């Protein structure tokens, strides 16, 4: 008779940035998304394998909860099936995909009138990513022929290039912060449901 | 010289509207937010709310979330704290401080005035 | 060495169409090619670093892409702006080779 | 909203002495709470950022601690200086919110 | 504000010598790897010469067709990249270009300079 945690992923003041996305493991609660979906802050609500009215009567057996902060124009690729340097770089979701992918409009919080780019996101890598899993790695990724030392210059290059968020700058390349649950269904008795 | 200077102690009536202001200098205005607040006589303090200093888009802890308003005009560098319909709950000290736009720590303060209501 | 085949010496599309400038190649240049616009009667300027990636202060018409040995450029809607010849540069060994060039003009 | 219990209400202390505050939070904040001490009727200060670093200025003797949900700041060698009022503050999730407070004066 | 411009616009006869200079501004002048191209209306693009940055020991690469001609050196404290060439022929005609960084961003073009031979 405890209600969930979605009070503390949601109105935090810090999400980490992309390249290393906190995952809230969330359970033994019971949950209500009238609070989530009624409140017309958020600009996208898209769940993908469950109907967004029948959120409520499901009894789960985990529900996760991935967030991040990524840019305008790039919380399209938050999506089963795409690609871009944001869903095979930094996150990627299976297609198979049973959550729901939430987002905002933050630019009133992570965006000075300067450079606010403490929000790095990762854009070289020798291969793509697995359904679900972070790199945290800061590897010199090299392009070219000659392995060089662990040493930047010629082609090898530092992976997480930053962000910049004016305030002016755009509202495609805005700050969005997106939260995306992940729940499942299957070989486990009811945990989560309210 | 980085300080946040304010007006005077008010003195107001139960049903009038008072303005305090909080006036900056010495460093960028827009690199930071701007915090009330409210320390009542002998407890704790309150957050009242963040306004960010570019824009002037107000941000209220909704336990206050109507009767209080942050203006903020930005050439002649103020924010202004309105409060409407005065009760005998509102005596309190109101200062304002400069938490960041990424950290939230409030570092930068003011000496505070002291809104008193009585009839 | 590595040589870059770019056969297109005269591509002619109107206001507002797509045309497509392609970069054969001749070895193993994995994502290491790079994009060059040239107005004419000045310097080369830079528009494509590692393949995919786009530079600052540029539109967002030009987004050129491709792997493995053969790169393309697709630009979209050109203007009577991108009156310009588009030079692709590979960076995989140490004598760096650029390609033929491309001019266009509009009908 | 997260409740910030400070224990005790109130201390008594000797100059030369080493006493320990606490301020015990609800949730599991990542070192994201502050420590303010304020005197009598007049703005306060800080002495910890992100309740472990040092700021500029004060002395070396307010050394912050703790992590997860129990912090504590060790006062040491504390002079007549720091009688007053002290304050933790947290800063991880919406709204922020100020401490209870303990109140420190001398014997 | 970054711009480049270089210098040594003249005509040699074949067999002679002259070093191009190429000063720079308004911007982190140590570690940048700073090359030069090669433009004529017979060849088209070429490419030149290469001088790293400081942590890569200011190594030098070279063309095949300049190698032992061509001599690269840098000094950051006085913010310019010079070229120097010798035993120069008749294919070496045309305009080189000073550039910033190639391949990669702050990809910044000078403006030229042309050497030809008579
Ligand atoms: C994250 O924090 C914000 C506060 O900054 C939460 O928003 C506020 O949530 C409370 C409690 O759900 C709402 O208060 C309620 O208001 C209704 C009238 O609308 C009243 O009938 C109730 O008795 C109660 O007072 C408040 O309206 C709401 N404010 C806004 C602007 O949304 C938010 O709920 C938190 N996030 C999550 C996921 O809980």
């Amino acid at each position: 008779t405890n209600l969930c945690p979605f009070g503390e992923v949601f109105n935090a003041t810090r999400f980490a940035s992309v390249y290393a996305w906190n995952r809230k493991r969330i359970s033994n609660c019971v949950a209500d998304y009238s609070v989530l979906y009624n409140s017309a802050s958020f600009s996208t609500f898209k769940c993908y394998g469950v109907s967004p009215t029948k959120l409520n009567d499901l009894c789960f057996t985990n529900v996760y909860a991935d967030s991040f902060v990524i840019r305008g124009d790039e919380v399209r690729q938050i999506a089963p099936g795409q690609t871009g340097k944001i869903a095979d770089y930094n996150y990627k979701l299976p297609d198979d995909f049973t959550g729901c992918v939430i987002a905002w409009n933050s630019n009133n919080l992570d965006s000075k009138v300067g450079g606010n780019y403490n929000y790095l996101y990762r854009l070289f890598r020798k291969s793509n990513l697995k359904p679900f899993e972070r790199d945290i790695s800061t590897e010199i990724y090299q392009a070219g022929s000659t392995p060089c030392n662990g040493v930047e210059g010629f082609n090898c290059y530092f992976p997480l290039q930053s962000y910049g968020f004016q305030p002016t700058n755009g509202v495609g390349y805005q700050p969005y912060r997106v939260v995306v649950l992940s729940f499942e269904l299957l070989h486990a008795p009811a945990t989560v449901c309210g | 010289q980085i300080q946040l200077v304010q007006s005077g102690p008010e003195l107001k009536k139960p049903g009038e509207t008072v303005k305090i202001s909080c006036k900056a200098s010495g460093y960028t205005f827009t690199d930071y937010g701007l915090n009330w607040v409210k320390q009542a006589p002998g407890k704790g303090l309150k957050w009242m709310g963040w306004i960010n200093t570019y824009s002037g888009e107000p941000t209220y802890n909704d336990e206050f979330r109507g009767r209080f308003a942050f203006s903020l005009e930005t050439s002649t560098i103020t924010a202004y704290l309105k409060i409407n319909n005065l009760k005998n709950e509102d005596t309190a000290t109101y200062f304002c401080a400069r938490g960041g736009n990424w950290d939230w720590y409030f570092d930068v303060w003011g000496a505070g005035t002291t809104v008193t209501v009585s009839s | 060495d590595i040589v870059m085949t770019q056969f297109q010496k005269f591509m002619s599309t109107s206001v507002g169409d797509r045309v497509s400038i392609t970069c054969k190649a001749s070895q193993n240049v994995r994502t290491a090619v790079a994009w060059y616009q040239q107005k004419p009667g000045q310097s080369p300027k830079a528009m494509i670093y590692l393949a995919s990636n786009r530079h600052r202060g540029v539109p967002d018409r030009f987004t050129g892409s491709g792997c493995g040995t053969d790169f393309t450029l697709t630009i979209s809607n050109v203007q009577c702006e991108d009156l310009a010849d588009y030079f692709c540069l590979q960076h995989r060994n140490y004598p760096l080779t650029f390609g033929g060039g491309t001019k266009l003009e509009i009908k | 909203d997260i409740v910030l219990t400070q224990s005790p209400a109130t201390l008594s202390v000797t100059p030369g002495d080493n006493v320990s505050l606490s301020c015990r939070a609800s949730q599991i904040i990542s070192n994201n709470l502050h420590w303010y001490q304020q005197k009598s009727h007049e703005s306060p200060r800080l002495l910890i950022k992100y309740a472990s670093q040092s700021i500029s200025g004060i002395p070396s003797r307010f050394s912050g601690s703790g992590s997860g949900t129990d912090f504590t700041l060790s006062i040491n060698s504390v002079e007549t200086e720091d009688f007053g009022m002290y304050f933790c503050q947290q800063s991880n999730t919406w709204p922020l919110t100020c401490g209870s407070g303990t109140k420190l004066e001398l014997n | 504000e970054v711009k480049l411009e270089e210098s040594g616009g003249g005509l040699v006869q074949p067999g002679g010598s002259m070093k191009l200079s190429c000063a720079a501004s308004g911007f982190t002048f140590s570690d940048a790897w700073m090359d030069w191209v090669r433009q004529s209306p017979e060849k088209g693009l070429e490419w030149v010469a290469q001088i790293r940055r400081k942590a890569n020991n200011h190594a030098t690469y070279y063309a095949e067709s300049v190698k032992g001609r061509f001599t690269i050196s840098r000094d950051d404290s006085k913010s310019s990249v010079y070229l120097q060439m010798n035993s120069l022929r008749a294919e070496d005609t045309g305009i080189y270009y000073c550039i910033r960084g190639m391949t990669y961003a702050m990809d910044f073009w000078g403006q030229g300079t042309s050497v030809t031979v008579s």
